[PDB]
DNA sequence: ATGGTCGTGCCGCCAATAA
């Protein structure tokens, strides 16, 4: 169903700002650490992405950080595969819930991946809705959410005000979740 | 009466066959004929001897009844005599009660209690191990051997000169030697020691095969050997090392002899005889052994290869007498170093390459490496398929015979050189065994002999014969960093000798029952340890005494050296002993308390010096390094001599000493690190010599471009010249290197990588990922000469086009020319090879990175780092 | 058939739980 052509647009519209961050973290740097790769291919998993178009994204990617395939192959295939349940134990994984990457396993230094309303920094977040032409309420709002130790109502609010919708409908706890309930109302 | 002296040098037994008798070798000095024979002497009557435990409370066998009634000598002996002897058919016996102390690891025994002591001869059954009985809970020595028997009892330490009284004629011949004897109980067996070791006879030999092509066999079709008759033990090799020599060629069976052969042998006029087939020459070898009779066999892979290749063409062959290869007369042999030592049973078997892996570390235990590192000689190799096609002209045959003598001498040479023979003759005497297991190489049986010999001399009873696991040293954190000031470096001497000799370590002392036993009590006197350990340590001391003499040999320096680092690891194995599970002497807490002690001493030590407000950057276990940041010798030389006198002050038989003095050091990890080190020559002035420890250098397994750039990297780095002058000549050198490799001119041996095997070929399962097993099962299918477990396998990565990873795609240095469609794999060198280890090195240093290396070896940066644009 | 501690290069394997 999903094609390369769009996962673009949809990470800028319907994905949650932490995987909008890791899409273009791969995108420019292309290269990720443990946790961000596990996470996008776990959410990639979810939205209905199957093994062969992900191991041609993974491994056109990877040539765009001029590594020769074979590396890449004796590398990180086995991962790819054996995150899909299809080696090993061969048992399927859930992606990560919102709950897990919000408290479990904190990003460190070089690493993308977490909830941004979170781990990182207000004052970078500010720039960073400014480049998601977010209204400067909605800003002011999630960071008195930030500042009240709130963060899946924060996201909550984020999706409202992106979507042009009062009220989700929802209650946030997989980033899964979000996507689907974003595209039920787009499309 | 009648008393004749003898000097045996090797003992041998066979309880399944003969029991109860001994067979001792050696020479006889004889007046008509002012020289010295073989010679062998019987010894018969040798009785095992028992040790009854009584116990205090006699027990019934149903439910442990105790009457009331106290046991008594007479009940034990009662019981023995009436109930054992009865059911295993013991008909003659004598028994004492005596006196003796158990200090092991048997618990419910009393150190010391009375023993009903019986002996019986060999010839009746033997008890089991664990016989109980209603007065008696245990029994001691049930499957003692009857040579460790009679070595024990008559307190012989190595070879020696020993008297017989009583001698008896055999009126059967048994053995090969020109004078027998026989004594009819080892009672009547005396040693004296103010008597000279007399000269022995030396035979060196070595032999060239041949593989059949028509069907999978080998033959062997030239032989040689060298023969010395006044070989002196106790003094330096005799010049020259060989007298006479002789050397047999005969035909593999197809290939005749070239025409004219006989003539052109008269011709040369040389000790050469030309055999038929080759059953001729197996007699004439078997022949001219019995006639040289010699007393030492010293070969290349004797143990390996050649005996047992040997022996398997006397017996396909049915050469006639296959028992003169040793000093017994036999009928059949056995097979399997256990089927060749008992084979060659009477005469000793000395292998140069054992010797040489036991003595000196080299790249490789080759024969052409040997002669390379240890004589600075070349030694030429003739391939072994080229064999057939050398046969039929009489010049490549007699150059053929001549490369065999020269092996022959080279054997010798190397032999005479490392000066093995004293050694192992000094080793014996000091442990007390059996001096031609030790040229077998191991170390748990001198220390097993040893301590045998220590606790039958102080009235003890000796375990019977049987049918990581705890924390070791501690290593400071290092400070990784470069460092211009000089650097002291103190170290103990002998410090798990001293640690054991200081707290008095010893199985008596210790009570024991993962905990660490408490230290024994300093009222006690000392164990049996300390004081066998102190011999070792004092010998050691007198070797270095003889070494600080100046103006000596160079030659004299280097055997001395050996000598002393023999005796420092076999003083050393000691300890190790006691931390092995199959030992005869396993005991882990005595290990585990000195390295508590060790561990200890360390940090006691680190902590006083910390102190004195001096920086403490590296130590392994006995080592403290001191940045003393000083330019100046005199300071640093008072500061270290201070130092040593605290230290030295708080112990008794401790002691430091300042090692060496750094100019320069790099430290990178643990044991790994590089330093210049000073050494005065005369008038105050010193020079300095660099040094290596851990690096990857030092190892062989990486190809020696990379081990001459990472040691030229290391040399300027080290140098006093300005840190911006180093970087542009270590980046000229790359630039250089990265040329020539690309170029093709760098030589082919330099490519070559060897690794060592552990198991044998046949046992790797992953031999499709391990490119050293895969050129080694090449070479054994497709080849000649085998290798096994121990040996070295040198392989080189080409260029196949196969689209395989580098792992498959190993080939042997002989398949690379051979070929045409193999080529050396740049790539791989100068990707995986060199950079690995400059990066690595140089990663302390600023200014130099892994990208910079990348760009000045002429590879692609767009794998290391780039990424960022 | 001595003990332990340390690092370097090849492989395979795993986490996950909405709807
Ligand atoms: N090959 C070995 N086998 C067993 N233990 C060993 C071995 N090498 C070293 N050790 C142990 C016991 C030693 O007391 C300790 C320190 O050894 P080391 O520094 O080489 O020499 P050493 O302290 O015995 O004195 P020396 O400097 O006089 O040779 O490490
Ligand atoms: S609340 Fe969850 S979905 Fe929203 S940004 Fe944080 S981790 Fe992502
Ligand atoms: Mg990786």
């Amino acid at each position: 169903k999903i094609s390369l052509d769009q996962i673009d647009l949809l990470s800028t519209k319907s994905f949650p700002p932490c995987m909008r961050q890791l899409h273009k973290a791969l995108r420019e740097n292309h290269h990720l650490r443990h946790g961000g790769r596990m996470q996008y291919g776990l959410f990639l998993k979810g939205i209905g992405l199957t093994l062969e178009q992900a191991l041609q994204f993974w491994k056109q990617e990877f040539i765009k950080g001029k590594m020769d395939p074979d590396k890449f192959d004796k590398g990180y295939s086995y991962n790819i595969r054996h995150s899909f349940g299809k080696e090993g134990k061969r048992t399927d994984y859930t992606p990560f819930s919102c709950l897990k990457i919000i408290l479990s396993n904190p990003p460190s230094q070089g690493d993308y991946h977490g909830c941004p309303f979170r781990h990182s920094d207000p004052e970078l977040l500010k720039q960073k809705l400014q480049s998601y032409k977010i209204s400067p309420g909605g800003i002011s709002q999630i960071l008195d959410l930030v500042k009240g130790t709130h963060y899946q109502v924060a996201c909550q609010k984020y999706f409202e005000m992106i979507h042009n919708v009062d009220d989700c409908g929802f209650s946030l706890n997989h980033p899964n979740q979000f996507f689907c309930e974003s595209q039920r109302i787009l499309n | 009466e009648q008393v004749f002296h003898f000097y045996w040098l090797d003992a041998y037994e066979d309880q399944y066959n003969q029991p109860g008798v001994v067979f001792l070798f050696g020479k006889v000095w004889i007046e008509s004929a002012e020289t010295h024979v073989s010679c062998c002497v019987m010894v018969k009557n040798i009785e095992r001897t028992l040790y009854f435990l009584p116990r205090e409370m006699k027990i019934d066998l149903n439910t442990g009844k105790e009457t009331g009634t106290p046991i008594s000598m007479k009940d034990v002996y009662e019981e023995f005599d009436e109930k054992i002897a009865t059911k295993y058919k013991i008909m003659k016996f004598k028994s004492k009660p005596v006196e003796k102390n158990y200090a092991f690891e048997i618990p419910d025994v009393p150190e010391k209690s009375e023993y009903l002591e019986v002996k019986y001869s060999a010839e009746m059954p033997q008890l089991p191990q664990d016989l109980k009985g209603e007065t008696f809970s245990h029994v001691f020595g049930t499957n003692t051997s009857s040579l460790e028997l009679f070595l024990m009892n008559r307190k012989i330490k190595g070879p020696c000169w020993l008297e017989v009284k009583s001698p008896q004629l055999l009126n059967q011949p048994v053995s090969w030697c020109k004078v027998e004897a026989m004594a009819l109980k080892p009672d009547l067996v005396n040693v004296i020691k103010d008597v000279s070791p007399p000269p022995l006879v030396v035979m060196a030999f070595s032999m060239k095969t041949m593989q059949n092509a028509k069907n999978h066999q080998n033959e062997i079709i030239a032989m040689a050997a060298l023969v010395h008759h006044s070989f002196a033990l106790d003094k330096a090799a005799p010049k020259p090392p060989f007298q006479s020599h002789f050397c047999v060629v005969s035909k593999p069976k197809d290939c005749i002899f070239p025409y004219a052969f006989k003539e052109v042998i008269e011709k040369k006029n040389v000790k050469v005889e030309v055999a038929a087939t080759e059953r001729t020459l197996l007699g004439f070898f078997l022949a001219k052994v019995h006639k040289i009779d010699p007393d030492i066999i010293v070969g290349h892979n004797i143990y390996g290869f050649e005996l047992e290749v040997l022996l398997q063409r006397i017996n396909v062959c049915k050469a006639p007498h296959w028992s003169k290869i040793g000093r017994l007369k036999r009928s059949n042999m056995p097979k399997l170093g256990f089927g060749e030592r008992n084979a060659t049973c009477g005469r000793m078997i000395c292998d140069v390459e054992i010797s040489a892996k036991e003595l000196i570390r080299c790249k490789s235990y080759h024969l052409s490496e040997l002669v390379q590192q240890i004589l600075k000689t070349e030694r030429v190799v003739i391939p072994m398929e080229n064999i057939q096609n050398m046969y039929s002209e009489s010049s490549q045959l007699l150059y053929l015979l001549e490369h065999t003598w020269k092996d022959a001498k080279f054997i010798l040479q190397i032999m005479c050189e490392l000066n093995v023979l004293p050694l192992a003759l000094q080793i014996t005497n000091i442990a007390g065994n059996i001096m031609s297991r030790t040229l077998m190489g191991g170390r748990s049986e001198r220390n097993e002999f040893l301590l045998l010999h220590a606790f039958y001399e102080n009235n003890y009873i000796v375990p019977d014969k049987q049918i990581a696991a705890y924390a070791g040293g501690l290593v400071l954190d290092p400070k990784v960093g470069f460092y211009d000031k000089f650097i002291l470096l103190l170290d103990f001497n002998s410090l798990y000798p001293s640690i054991i000799q200081e707290f008095n370590i010893c199985f008596t002392t210790v009570q024991r029952v993962e905990q660490i036993p408490e230290l024994p009590d300093p009222s006690l006197e000392m164990g049996i340890l300390p004081r066998e350990i102190r011999k070792l340590v004092e010998r050691r001391k007198q070797v270095k005494q003889l070494m600080k003499q100046q103006d000596l040999n160079p030659d004299l320096i280097l055997q001395y050296d050996i000598r002393q680092k023999a005796l420092k690891l076999t003083a050393n194995s000691m300890y190790g002993c006691l931390g092995f599970s199959y030992s005869r002497f396993y005991a882990k807490p005595l290990a585990a308390l000195v390295t508590y002690k060790g561990r200890e001493i360390l940090m006691h030590t680190k902590e006083m010096v910390q102190k004195m407000n001096l920086e403490v950057i590296y130590g392994d276990t006995d080592s403290i390094m001191i940045n003393t940041n000083s330019t100046n010798l005199e300071e640093v030389f008072k500061l270290g001599n201070k130092v040593k006198s605290e230290v030295n002050k708080l112990y008794k038989l401790l002691e430091i000493d300042i090692d060496g003095v750094f100019k320069s050091l790099l430290l990178l990890k643990k044991k790994k690190y590089a330093a210049l080190v000073v050494e005065p020559t005369s008038d105050g002035n010193y020079v300095t010599k660099q040094e290596l420890k851990g690096l990857d250098i030092v190892r062989r397994d990486w190809c020696d471009l990379a081990k001459d750039t990472g040691n030229f990297v290391i040399g300027q780095i080290l140098s006093d010249q300005s840190r911006d002058t180093i970087v542009e000549n270590i980046q000229k050198r790359l630039i250089e290197i990265g040329e020539n490799v690309l170029n093709g001119s760098v030589p082919v041996s330099q490519f070559e990588i060897n690794k060592a095997l552990t198991k044998d070929p046949q046992d790797y399962p992953d031999k499709k990922s391990l490119p050293h097993v895969h050129v080694a099962l090449w070479i054994n299918s497709q080849g000649g000469r085998k290798v096994k477990a121990g040996d070295t396998v040198s392989y080189v990565i080409c260029q196949d086009g196969s689209n395989l990873t580098a792992s498959q795609r190993a080939y042997a240095p002989e398949q690379l020319q051979k070929q045409d469609n193999l080529t050396i794999d740049t790539q791989y060198y100068l990707a995986q090879q060199i950079h690995p280890v400059v990066a690595r090195i140089c990663e302390p240093i600023d200014g130099i990175d892994a990208v910079l290396i990348a760009t000045w070896l002429g590879l692609d940066p767009t794998q290391f780092r780039v990424h960022h644009y």
